[PDB]
RNA sequence: UUUUUUUUUUUUUUUUUUUUUUUUUUUUUUUUUUUUUUUUUUUUU
């Protein structure tokens, strides 16, 4: 905020824009208020009643989410695992010593305070096997509006056909709209998140197949973090080294935003990956909506470094495409030229001995490592304009790309450097 | 919630004027209908007058047309009601009522809030 | 106004043009007369009567806007929210302390001073759930005459299908003309504006989905302001810095016009974004009709700086395309060349140390920052004619643009620089 | 003296009101001005001039 | 014998409309038409 005046008449002007809060909620700021997350559920009706409730309800268009929650409880209540080591997260010691932990030890059971429904018989305990797998799979199916990508219902149908050969989807085609509402019931999401969190620790459980459909709950609305992992993998550099190659102020603020020190983002098994479905946070701090310049920058740099995932990563709105693209060009060019090949194994204890008697002064050549302090200086020697070898390198990287979707950084990079 | 207090009642001479008032407390910054009712000794509560929120639409019972007048000042959150040319048939307890909306009903089942009422004897 | 004479016979001529007032009405100039906005509505008929009124009226072509207003009132009257902090706008303290505020606390209720209509039974309170959502969605649907973009009725139909699985539009195809008139009733617009203004403060309400259809009321007829935000985002520069890069007199007058100091254009939750539907103003000051050169200039500069929204922004009529385009070319070229990459994080407390021993006099080179005072001087050294590197840069930016609509600044820029 | 600068005047309706049978401001009595101004506008990136006759 | 604008008049002369608008923009979301159980030549002895 600095004073601005109109030079024709010395009139003072106050340039101001509309403001949008859109604050950010971290997971660990939820647990300092409540030391436990509740699961609202109805424990009145019996299991074999709920089986026909949700089977006959599934066959038709009418079904109560309260009945699929109350059915998923008792349908998954007697599933267990033995902890090899202790399990604690955000001050919640879920598992103590060698005692076995169930799938609902993670949350606390509360009572929901009713749907009349309709019942069915002849439904044995052989449907308790896959009906949870089904209802869990429709959460992953019912989150995508693409007509052919929603055909993951064929892979849920297949994964249950593996459990019982004569399994065919008990839902009408109009059902493409039936389970789309299930994702709005907080307790259903608190169920799928507990299922995925449970089966992440107990990996080779006989019912680990249930994780299909709930795997989309892990790190949901946390794309930018996964782009940081993808960049730290594609570049081959450490997290602290990649962190230095951030040359844009927005990516700096966002990188400071993701790396707050008390959110267990590094723990293997934690409540953090499920901060959205558990209700630990209503606005994730690790999304590509609150970290747009980081998503664009890291994804584009990866794409220039021969990435495959980035070919379909989406281009955010309202960011500095020019500065971000130049930064990704210098970074990807630095990593591209500096392969840093070094001998690793020797036979007769003979290693490569570099020759230091090269004194013809081979200057005006790019640096030898991947240090930012040297590539910024070389780039200054290039007048902060990308050299034709950099632009040609990027053209080499983005050309021969085919089948590119619109609004993706693959078509963006191709449309930017391939001409 | 809303509270209503009736004020302005009493005895008056047969043929004399009088003006009741009703003060609202609580949430006066919301849509709420304003009506006056009354109940005579051994007589069921009947409608007297009503006024909409804006203060343009009004209506009166046949027994009081011409004589009575209803009005409201929502800034001071009240509603006066002149009662000229009174008559001993006009003797009853008068209640102030509110029902939250944008109009004024002619029944007693349309309101939601009621005052305690003031006696008016002629 | 200066004297003009015809040199052949010294005859005086008075060149004059037809005049059009078209004044500008600001929102805060409305509240110094009236300290409250009224909502004219009819509170005679009952809720369950209006439900069949507008359901059976919707199924046919006949419906009274008075009945959908009077129905939307009682259908939305018992919706509330608890204020965390105080809420006041233009001298109107809508919310006091911790007391809950409803959806019609914003306006004042007046009585409309009748349509005979027709009633219906069997319509329970399960239609009070989505009938407001429907009637609100048709305001957004009925503002566009494009045949396929008016198919947002599929997304209102979908958003209500989420509320009730068996929801199908109770309107005939001819209905494409039924809700187009609703936008002309001042009280209906005063309803949608109050709904959107309410649900902007109370963001995670269970009925926040109602904002769909009313979101088009926020900043309606206020495009130029959004182009100022889009430019201040794409450039990455501050509002006061971007304000200096205005080189055209018309854009100066318009920028002074938008930034009048008492219109709450910076408040998060205010009456300003709804100055049109609330009736606070009949001619908005922030529209791309009263700020054409600003819309064209900012949108074109954004497009040259790799924008996506600008590819379809429309080209206004009767403006100085030449001077505005040259200004946008110098601005976009300045922002494009001056990436201003600077080190942000360091490891061993080593930062980039620039070398000042460069004295070969690398003159005739563009400036190093984004200061207008230096780019105007460099541009003067270019004889106020865009250099071939500037025109080539713009060609690089506008080429490879496909699927461009007519009368848009995308096709304009492409047709201007790509040859 | 024809009030061509007044905001609200009888001048814009001199034809239907019958104030004048041959307008002085038409592109039939001012052809070279119409052609010159419209062409110059078109060269200065005009859109209306693309269809001026 | 003609006549030799497949010119034509009466004004006129954006296949211009001003009512306000104007990304065939809505973002509540959230955005590899990724997904994990190994696996990872539409390899075989």
């Amino acid at each position: 905020s600095v004073t601005v005046k109109r030079i024709i008449d010395n009139t003072v002007i106050v340039p101001k824009l509309p403001a949008n809060e859109d604050p950010v909620e971290y997971p660990a700021d939820y647990f300092r208020k409540s030391k436990e997350i509740p699961l609202y559920i109805n424990t009145t009706k019996s299991l074999s009643d709920l089986r026909g409730y949700v089977y006959q309800g599934l066959k038709s268009g009418n079904v109560s989410i309260i009945h699929v929650n109350s059915y998923l409880y008792g349908a998954l209540k007697d599933i267990r695992g033995k902890l090899d080591k202790d399990w604690s997260s955000f001050g919640i010691n879920i598992g103590k010593a060698g005692d076995t932990i169930g799938i609902f030890d993670l949350v606390s059971l509360k009572a929901l305070d009713l749907p009349d429904g309709v019942s069915d018989a002849s439904r044995t305990s052989a449907d308790d096997k896959w009906l949870p797998l089904y209802l869990l799979g429709l959460y992953r199916v019912g989150r995508t509006q693409m007509p052919e990508y929603r055909k993951k219902l064929m892979d849920g149908l297949t994964n249950q056909c593996k459990m019982i050969n004569e399994q065919f989807e008990p839902l009408v085609p109009e059902g493409r709209d039936i389970f789309d509402v299930w994702g709005n019931d907080s307790n259903y999401t608190k169920i799928v998140a507990a299922v995925d969190m449970f089966f992440h620790m107990f990996k080779k459980h006989e019912c680990a197949s249930f994780r299909y459909g709930t795997i989309v709950s892990r790190f949901k609305d946390c794309a930018a973090l996964a782009t940081f992992g993808h960049l730290c993998k594609i570049t081959g550099m450490s997290t602290e080294d990649v962190t230095t190659w951030i040359l844009n102020r927005e990516v700096a603020d966002e990188m400071v935003q993701m790396m707050l020190p008390g959110q267990e983002i590094d723990k293997a098994d934690s409540y953090m990956p499920y901060l959205i479905d558990f209700g630990l946070s209503s606005k994730s701090p690790y999304s590509s909506v609150k970290n747009p310049a980081f998503h664009f920058w890291g994804q584009l740099t990866a794409l220039l470094l021969r990435s495959t995932r980035a070919r379909n990563a989406r281009q955010p709105d309202d960011i500095e495409y020019t500065s971000l693209t130049t930064a990704g060009l210098l970074y990807a060019y630095a990593v591209g030229s500096s392969a840093d090949l070094a001998q690793q194994f020797c036979v007769g204890d003979n290693k490569y001995t570099p020759d230091d008697s090269t004194g013809g002064l081979t200057t005006n050549a790019p640096p030898q490592g991947r240090d930012v302090v040297e590539w910024l200086g070389w780039f200054e020697d290039q007048n902060r304009k990308p050299t034709p070898d950099m632009m040609q390198y990027a053209k080499r990287a983005v050309m021969s790309l085919q089948g590119l979707r619109e609004k993706t950084i693959g078509k963006y990079a191709k449309s930017e450097f391939d001409k | 919630q809303v509270q209503l207090v009736e004020s302005g009642g009493g005895l008056v001479q047969a043929g004399g004027s009088l003006t009741l008032s009703c003060v609202a407390s609580g949430r006066p910054f919301r849509n709420y209908r304003l009506g006056w009712f009354r109940q005579a000794p051994g007589k069921e509560r009947e409608f007297v007058a009503a006024i909409n929120w804006g203060g343009v639409i009004t209506n009166y019972a046949d027994s009081v047309k011409g004589r009575f007048t209803i009005s409201r000042d929502d800034a001071k959150n009240t509603v006066y009601l002149q009662m000229n040319s009174l008559k001993p048939e006009e003797t009853a307890v008068y209640y102030c009522a509110a029902f939250d909306s944008t109009g004024s009903p002619i029944v007693r089942d349309n309101y939601e809030y009621w005052g305690q009422g003031t006696q008016v004897t002629v």
